[PDB]
């Protein structure tokens, strides 16, 4: 005479895929190829125009140039 | 302050929390434990906040810090596509790593916890400095803290494994040592940037790769040099087996990414029958080996030596298939891996106090649980699909046999005995009869905490393992820049 | 069946490293005009894969042995369905 | 043609594919050469990708007659799989080469 | 329809597996078994539209493995074999 | 003749309920709840892959032959 | 015995005592010709030849987009 | 590869009907071998020859005895060398 | 046996106008049997 | 050319010699009254031992240059080679007649190929920052250079390699290279 | 007769001879969520199925009536002269 309740990973499965669902459909671009409020947000922050580059470079050059005296000291003439 | 540092800063503000609160509050072992468990998660939600971030087909390194203060050793972190998966292993595996030990770790449990912070902080490094001498230095700070976890927490054999894991590991890393300061003393540096525009001549190369190769087969590990893996892996606690099999296997294969491809591309390309054949070996070696083993942690651990073997082998492919499908590897034996050494040493050996095979049969009965994640843990071993493991196992498989067709027909017959020893396991674990005479008291099946860490590595292996993509993508482009070689009618171009 | 699924795997590699990838419409496509030899490699691979699911002299080991199973599985999966892959 | 859109000018190379009249003392101009022989190894492999699916369709819609109504794409095809490959740009980095030699 | 007939025993193999301590014996039977036949009379109708009118039909879903060359999608076809089979 | 479904889910016993080790906490609210948040968060990642990048320029110079129609024809 | 106490096992001698001998077996390996013939096959033989076979054949096939009228040969 | 044209009008009426033929009168000679006879197949059983013959086919070609001989138990006899020298 | 008593072929190969020449692929894939060698 | 036989007897004395007087050594720390002739009774073996040694060592490079006609750094190998195998003759165990060779060879071979320090080094005597530096900025070499050390195939196919493995494949295989084609309209 | 077992087991397939009391109600809600993910798996395959040639009017086609590819071409080809 014991029933057996559904349990909480019916819900977990059951609400995971509904949540799927659902979450997949609010994040569609739309019927135009136009970014919703939140993917314009995404793109803002995570930008780096430039900025990865610019301090790439600078930092090359500067560990080309202390490699450059290292060289100069280490080979100059007894 | 840039976020690959905070990265490194937060499980430091952990370890020195744990060693300071007891100042505020004798304190609970359990806040303890509660400190560490947090300071993962947090060091994890940092991951995941840089990959959202992260950009996919870019060239410069990501989230790196200008210092415009230079010193004879600075630390400079950077991040790209090669990377960035190896950071996340890390970040995921961390805090599964602490809760698989949260009730075996009963005496110097602040030591304990101290150890694994300070672990996190080094194997992080590893992936993150843009400098190939800084590679090595974190690369070997981890023994120390490797020698003191296995000392203090390890089985009855952990004397042996401690020493077997640093002398093996220093022998090998001097050999690397001595082939990373003969570039710096050729080139100037051994800033990323820099070394990898530089074009060492070809008998330089051959040496060169002699040396790293040497350091790189010590600890990837070759059948051979494989030694201190059985030990070590074995007598390690859970925790220490778990960061041992997930993370340190893997510091060789992203070596390889930083070290041989992009500066020694003519000897990497000129000795790769030597490193098939050995591979090769490797793969069929082990495989035999490990269908005789009778300690249950040991058959674990000698199955990831025939798993690296195909990692190694699809390094050297010179193929985009190949060199994605070594990582794909990488990172599904690191689950896997996981997952069997949580099955093996921390619920078997918990329940019964033994490691050996022949105690063990129908756990099926008794521990339905355990069975079910045991399977499929045992099938990733073997490489079924849907889990990431035959994607890995199929791209590394397929870039090594278009590199050199006999070395990848027999390095794909580990499809045959990869099955065998993983099946064979299984059948004699949880299937094989009845319970065990040998069980005087029942047995409890898998409690909520070894359910929830054996699902989520199981829900890793098999969400990758049908897509896949979240990892390739944010592979192709850089992993195109270690490719060696050219076209006629494409190269050249005017 | 893991024997014969090595070999067909080496075949699937062998169709990648001729034609670039494994849907049926290119390989279909392509097969009148691929070195023949390639075709042989292919071929065989595919039938000792064939040989081990389809259960023939050299790889039948398995299926008389599959009979340990309940009555009703021998009727769909070692008789009717699987044995027919 | 279809519009390029505004995220692929974020990424287009300023420069030509090529290692000739580069200065690899300058970091950002090495950098910008090898991105450009990448992106350009990639758009010829994404090509044949395309040219594989126009196949596919005229595959499956001339079912008996494909042998004979397919050809022109499966020329185009077999044309790009023998000659487009990610090599990378270390190659060419490292070892320059002339026609006229 | 054509993509039911994929999922659907699927679904109830998971509910006869994975909740059966739900469904018990009697729901797990009338899962698995209404699942199955089901998906037979939707095989029997795919029978007609696909052969006896000579319309493959063609689905694709997600991409499973993108390395470059090799692209497999997570897709299926639906031809005069497919439907014998 | 079928039996109730029995059983200690956890090896809880049917008088008693689970007891919290401490990790609970930490696991289900942090490390699942900021990977489920991660998913999410992932939905509106800007695609930046190699690939979406190549094949708009594949597509292009495939019009640019006799094999892509042009959307916008000259 | 380790650290958390586990449950009752009848922890067989005989069982015991054949896991401590497979631990400790490597303090008797001793030199004779049939140690050595079998390391030397196993560690030179064998990969040597994979090794040779690996070398002789290593660019000697192609597969890629060849059609009738080629060949597999590249060397 | 066609060979349907020849099969349908070259081939001799004999051999269409053969097979009929011979499942005609072997199900007669089997059917009168047992509950008629009976005792000419236990002849044969109790020969040398027989003996052989019957111990052979039931044993299956002996493949299930070479294979384990030579094979499963060859790859756990390189495992005990590797593991043990 | 087999090899000593097996009946020739009883009817020439079917022949096809062009060899099919063009559906088959063109003369870069194989073709029909079209007025050539006898067998 | 040279005399393997005089030149092994010189590394025989050099090294005897030596021998010679660790075993006056032994004899002058001997703790019983036994003698000044203890030098060839009780540590002759000793020094007859390195006089064998350091001949073999000096015969067999000697020989081994003279069979090569060759004077590289191999020599000093086999020489060190067979060096090592006369140590471990003494034991009278296989084993040790083979290790103690492997090392012997080993690290005498290692020394000669890398010039060890022990006296004198070689001197470069040019200007040590144009050599780093050229070694520093050859980022880029001409492409016959690599391919002459690497190859073609493997993934190396320079422009025109089509046309070479077309010549290639006709002088080995005789057979012309035309591939068929998949459009029937050509 | 059944075989003994331990009633301590806790099995996801429900064990030894498991049907709870309420297994008609727990069924009933299984097969409502099967029919409700199936038929998002349906209307999926209607909208996302190719064809390259189109059923003939007088034949029995059924997908004809939910899937948009046929659906779109019947509609314009009722628009005749
Ligand atoms: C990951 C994606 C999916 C991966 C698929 C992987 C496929 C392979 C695995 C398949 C095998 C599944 C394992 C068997 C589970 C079901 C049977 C069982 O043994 O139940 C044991 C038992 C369930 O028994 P129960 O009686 O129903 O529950 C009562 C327990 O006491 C439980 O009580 P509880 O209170 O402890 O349960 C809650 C627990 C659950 O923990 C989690 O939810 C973390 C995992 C996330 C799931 C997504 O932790 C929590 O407290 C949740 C708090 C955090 C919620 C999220 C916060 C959001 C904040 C941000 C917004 O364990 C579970 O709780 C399972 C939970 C997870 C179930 C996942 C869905 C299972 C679906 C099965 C088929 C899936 C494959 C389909 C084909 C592909
Ligand atoms: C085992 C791992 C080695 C560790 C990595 C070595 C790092 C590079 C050293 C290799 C080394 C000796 C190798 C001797 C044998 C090695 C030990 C033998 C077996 C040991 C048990 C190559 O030395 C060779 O270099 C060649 C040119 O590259 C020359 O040609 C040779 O004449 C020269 O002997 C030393 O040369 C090195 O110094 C620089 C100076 O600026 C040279 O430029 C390079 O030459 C560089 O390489
Ligand atoms: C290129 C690399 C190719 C290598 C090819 C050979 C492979 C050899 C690998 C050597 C590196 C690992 C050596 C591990 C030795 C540890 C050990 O023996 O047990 C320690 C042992 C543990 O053994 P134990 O636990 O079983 O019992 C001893 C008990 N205690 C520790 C209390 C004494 O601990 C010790 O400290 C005792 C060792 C005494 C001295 C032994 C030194 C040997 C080290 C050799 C290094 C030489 C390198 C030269 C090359
Ligand atoms: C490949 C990795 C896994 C990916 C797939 C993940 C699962 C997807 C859903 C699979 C179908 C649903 C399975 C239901 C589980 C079976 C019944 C059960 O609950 O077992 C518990 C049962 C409980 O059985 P019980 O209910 O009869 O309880 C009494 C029985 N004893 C005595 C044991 C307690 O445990 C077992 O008895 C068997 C243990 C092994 C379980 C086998 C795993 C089943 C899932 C196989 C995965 C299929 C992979 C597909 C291959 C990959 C494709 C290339
Ligand atoms: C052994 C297991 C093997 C598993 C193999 C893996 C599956 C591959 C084989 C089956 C393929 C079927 C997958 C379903 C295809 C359709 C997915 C779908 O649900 O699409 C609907 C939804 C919106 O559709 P949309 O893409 O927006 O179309 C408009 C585009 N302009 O799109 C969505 O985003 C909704 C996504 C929700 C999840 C999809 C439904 C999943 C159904 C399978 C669940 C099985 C597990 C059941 C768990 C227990 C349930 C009781
Ligand atoms: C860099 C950051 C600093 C490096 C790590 C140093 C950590 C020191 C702070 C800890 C202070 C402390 O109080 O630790 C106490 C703890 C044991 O003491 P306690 O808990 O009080 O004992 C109770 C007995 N019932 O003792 C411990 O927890 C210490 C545990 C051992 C330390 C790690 C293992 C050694 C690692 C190698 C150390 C040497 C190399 C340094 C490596 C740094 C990284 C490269
Ligand atoms: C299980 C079924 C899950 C539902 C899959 C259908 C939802 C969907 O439409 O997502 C498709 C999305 C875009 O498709 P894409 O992979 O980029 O390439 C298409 C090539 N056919 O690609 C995706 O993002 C699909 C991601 C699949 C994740 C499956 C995880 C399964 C967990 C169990
Ligand atoms: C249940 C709750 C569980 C935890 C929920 C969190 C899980 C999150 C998982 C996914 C994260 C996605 C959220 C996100 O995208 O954050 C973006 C955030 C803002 O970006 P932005 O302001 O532009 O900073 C640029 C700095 N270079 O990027 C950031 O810069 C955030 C900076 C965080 C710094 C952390 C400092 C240490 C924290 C301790
Ligand atoms: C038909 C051709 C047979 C040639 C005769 C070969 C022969 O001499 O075999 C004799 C053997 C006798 O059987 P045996 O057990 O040795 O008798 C015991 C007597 N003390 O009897 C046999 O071995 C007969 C072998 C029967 C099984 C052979 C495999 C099937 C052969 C298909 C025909
Ligand atoms: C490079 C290093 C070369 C090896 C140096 C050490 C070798 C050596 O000196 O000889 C020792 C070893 C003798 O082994 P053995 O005496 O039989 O062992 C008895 C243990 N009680 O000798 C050996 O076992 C080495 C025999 C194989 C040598 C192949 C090279
Ligand atoms: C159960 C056993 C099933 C075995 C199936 C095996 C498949 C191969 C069997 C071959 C049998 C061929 C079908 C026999 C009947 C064919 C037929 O023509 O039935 C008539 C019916 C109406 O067709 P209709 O074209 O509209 O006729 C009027 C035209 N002015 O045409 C039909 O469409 C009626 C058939 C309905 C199909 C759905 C049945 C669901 C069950």
């Amino acid at each position: 005479n014991v029933e057996e309740p559904l349990g909480a990973a019916f819900y977990i499965a059951v609400g995971g895929i509904a949540s799927s669902f659902v979450i997949y459909n609010i994040s569609r671009p739309g019927p135009n190829g136009e970014p919703s409020s939140l993917h314009k947000w995404f793109s803002k922050i995570s930008d780096y125009k430039d900025e990865w580059e610019t301090r790439n470079t600078l930092m090359a050059a500067a560990l080309e140039q202390a490699a450059h005296d290292k060289h100069l000291l280490l080979t100059a003439e007894r | 302050m840039s976020l690959l540092y905070v990265l490194l800063i937060i499980p430091i503000i952990g370890i020195f929390l744990i060693s300071t609160i007891d100042s505020f509050y004798f304190f609970n072992v359990s806040y303890y434990k509660k400190i560490a468990l947090i300071t993962t998660i947090l060091n994890l939600i940092v991951s995941l906040i840089i990959y959202i971030l992260f950009d996919f087909s870019n060239n410069q390194f990501q989230f790196i810090q200008e210092n415009l203060d230079l010193s004879f050793y600075d630390i400079y972190l950077g991040v790209d596509g090669v990377s960035i998966y190896f950071v996340l292993l890390t970040t995921i595996i961390m805090p599964i790593a602490l809760v698989s030990n949260w009730n075996s770790i009963t005496n110097n449990i602040k030591s304990y916890l101290i150890i694994m912070l300070l672990l996190e902080t080094l194997l992080l490094a590893v992936f993150l400095v843009l400098d190939v001498l800084l590679f090595y230095i974190f690369f070997e700070s981890i023994l120390p803290p490797l020698f003191i976890l296995i000392g203090l927490f390890g089985s009855s054999n952990k004397v042996r494994a401690s020493f077997y894991i640093f002398l093996y590991t220093l022998l090998g890393s001097l050999f690397l040592l001595l082939s990373i300061l003969t570039m710096s003393s050729i080139v100037g540096t051994t800033y990323f940037d820099v070394l990898l525009k530089s074009s060492f001549e070809y008998t330089t190369q051959l040496f060169l790769f002699f040396g790293i190769f040497i350091a790189f087969a010590v600890k990837t590990p070759v059948w051979g040099l494989n030694s201190w893996l059985l030990r070590a892996h074995v007598e390690s606690p859970l925790g220490g087996s778990i960061v041992l099999a997930a993370i340190v296997l893997k510091l060789s294969l992203y070596g390889v990414f930083r070290l041989i491809l992009p500066i020694l591309p003519q000897a990497s390309l000129n000795l790769t029958y030597i490193v098939y054949a050995i591979g090769a070996i490797t793969v069929l070696y082990a495989s035999f080996s490990t269908l005789r083993t009778v300690d249950v942690k040991e058959l674990i651990a000698y199955s990831s030596v025939a798993h690296a073997a195909i990692y190694l082998m699809g390094v050297f492919s010179n193929t985009i298939q190949g060199l994605e499908g070594a990582i794909l590897l990488g990172l599904a034996h690191g689950f896997v891996s996981s997952g069997l050494f949580i099955c093996a040493g921390g619920i078997l050996y918990d329940r019964t106090g033994t490691r050996l095979i022949y105690f063990f049969r129908g756990l099926t009965q008794i521990m339905p649980l355990f069975s079910l994640f045991f399977f499929i843990l045992c099938l990733g071993n073997a490489g079924t699909p849907l889990t990431l493991n035959f994607v890995g196992e199929f791209m590394s498989l397929y870039g090594t046999l278009e590199r050199l067709p006999i070395a990848g027909m027999l390095a794909s017959t580990s499809i045959i005995f990869s099955a065998a020893y993983s099946i064979y396991m299984y059948n004699r674990i949880a299937f094989g009869g009845s319970v065990s005479l040998y069980f005087i008291d029942c047995f409890r099946d898998l409690t909520k905490r070894e359910f929830f860490i054996l699902f989520t590595l199981v829900s890793f292996t098999v969400i990758l393992g049908i897509y896949p993509s979240f990892v390739l993508d944010g592979l192709h482009y850089n992993i195109s820049s270690v490719v060696y070689g050219i076209e006629p009618n494409a190269s050249y171009l005017t | 069946n893991r024997v014969g699924d090595c070999f067909l795997t080496v075949g699937m590699f062998a169709i990648l490293w001729s034609l670039g990838n494994l849907d049926y419409a290119t390989v279909f496509s392509l097969a009148p005009y691929i070195n023949s030899n390639v075709v042989i490699i292919i071929g065989i691979c595919l039938l000792i894969g064939a040989m081990a699911k389809s259960s023939q002299v050299g790889l039948h080991v398995w299926l008389p042995m599959a009979m340990e199973g309940p009555t009703p599985v021998s009727a769909l999966i070692h008789a009717a369905t699987m044995v027919t892959a | 043609p279809t519009p390029e859109s505004e995220a692929f000018l974020a990424k287009k190379p300023q420069v030509p594919p090529t290692f000739d009249g580069v200065d690899y003392e300058d970091n950002k101009r090495l950098k910008q050469a090898q991105d450009a022989i990448i992106r350009e190894q990639w758009v010829q492999v994404m090509m044949g990708r395309l040219v594989r699916e126009e196949l596919s369709k005229c595959y499956y819609r001339e079912g008996v007659n494909h042998l004979e109504k397919c050809g022109k794409l499966r020329e185009r095809y077999l044309q790009l799989l023998a000659n487009a490959k990610v090599k990378g740009y270390l190659f060419e980095q490292q070892n320059y080469w002339s026609k006229e030699n | 329809m054509y993509l039911s007939i994929i999922i659907l025993p699927l679904l109830g193999s998971v509910v006869s597996g994975f909740f059966g301590r739900k469904v018990g014996v009697s729901g797990a039977q009338l899962i698995t078994c209404s699942s199955v036949i089901i998906t037979t009379i939707l095989s029997i109708i795919a029978f007609f539209e696909v052969g006896f009118n000579n319309i493959p039909v063609t689905i694709n879903i997600f991409r499973w493995i993108d390395s470059e060359w090799f692209i497999i999608n997570w897709g299926f076809q639906y031809d005069s074999l497919t439907v014998s089979m | 003749q079928y039996d109730p479904p029995t059983g200690w889910l956890w090896g809880v016993r049917p008088g008693e309920k689970y007891q919290n080790e401490g990790w609970e906490g930490p696991f289900f609210y942090g490390f699942w709840g900021s990977l489920i948040v991660f998913a999410i968060a992932y939905a509106y990642k800007p695609d930046t892959s190699i690939q979406t990048w190549a094949l708009e320029e594949a597509r292009r110079r495939l019009e640019a032959e006799g094999i892509l129609e042009d959307p916008n024809p000259t | 015995m380790a650290g958390l106490q586990h449950y009752k096992i009848a922890m067989d001698p005989a069982l015991v005592r054949l896991g401590s001998m497979i631990s400790n077996r490597y303090k008797y390996f001793r030199w004779t010709k049939r140690t050595a013939l079998v390391s030397f096959m196993y560690v030179v033989v064998v990969p040597s030849t994979i090794g040779y076979l690996a070398y002789k054949t290593d660019g000697l096939w192609d597969l890629r987009a060849k059609r009738r009228g080629d060949l597999i040969s590249e060397r | 590869h066609e060979i349907m044209i020849d099969t349908e009008f070259a081939v001799p009426v004999l051999f269409k009907l053969l097979p009929f033929i011979f499942t005609i009168s072997f199900s007669v000679i089997a059917l009168t071998l047992s509950e008629l006879l009976s005792e000419l197949v236990i002849y044969f059983k109790f020969s040398r020859f027989g003996y052989n013959i019957f111990g052979f086919f039931n044993q299956r070609f002996l493949i299930e005895f070479f294979y384990n001989k030579y094979i499963t138990n060859l790859i756990l006899n390189l495992g005990g060398q590797i593991t043990k020298i | 046996v087999v090899k000593l008593t097996y009946p020739d072929r009883v009817s020439y190969p079917r022949e096809f106008e062009g060899g099919l020449e063009r559906e088959l692929g063109g003369a870069g894939a194989v073709r029909a049997f079209l007025c050539l060698d006898d067998e | 050319p040279k005399d393997a036989v005089h030149l092994g007897l010189k590394g025989a004395a050099v090294v005897g010699g030596i021998g010679l007087l660790f075993a006056a050594v032994r004899t002058s720390l001997a703790r019983k009254n036994v003698g000044p002739w203890a030098i060839f009774t009780r540590n002759g073996k000793l020094a007859a031992t390195f006089a064998a040694v350091g001949g073999a060592y000096d015969f067999t490079r000697a020989a081994a240059a003279n069979l090569r006609e060759k004077e590289d750094w191999v020599n000093n190998g086999i020489g060190g080679l067979f060096a090592g195998a006369t140590m471990g003759l003494t034991t009278g165990r296989i084993p040790r007649v083979l290790g103690f060779a492997a090392l012997t060879g080993v690290v005498l071979a290692t020394a000669e190929y890398a010039g060890s320090g022990l006296r004198g080094v070689f001197k470069r005597d040019v200007d040590e920052y144009e050599r780093k530096e050229f070694l520093r900025k050859n980022r880029r070499r001409p492409i016959e250079e690599t391919l002459a050390e690497i190859g073609e195939g493997r993934g190396i196919k320079p422009p025109g390699y089509y046309e070479r493995r077309a010549q290639r494949l006709k002088e080995k295989y005789g057979v012309d290279i035309n591939p068929v084609c998949a459009d029937p309209d050509q | 007769p059944k075989i003994p077992y331990p009633k301590h087991v806790w099995s996801p397939a429900g064990g030894w001879y498991a049907q709870p009391a309420n297994w008609k109600q727990n069924t009933a809600i299984f097969g409502l969520v099967i029919f409700g993910i199936t038929a998002m798996v349906w209307k999926y395959s209607a909208e996302h199925e190719v064809r390259h040639k189109m059923p003939e009017p007088d034949r029995f086609y059924p997908s004809r009536y939910w899937v948009k590819q046929i659906k779109d071409y019947e509609r314009a080809q009722k628009e005749k002269q």
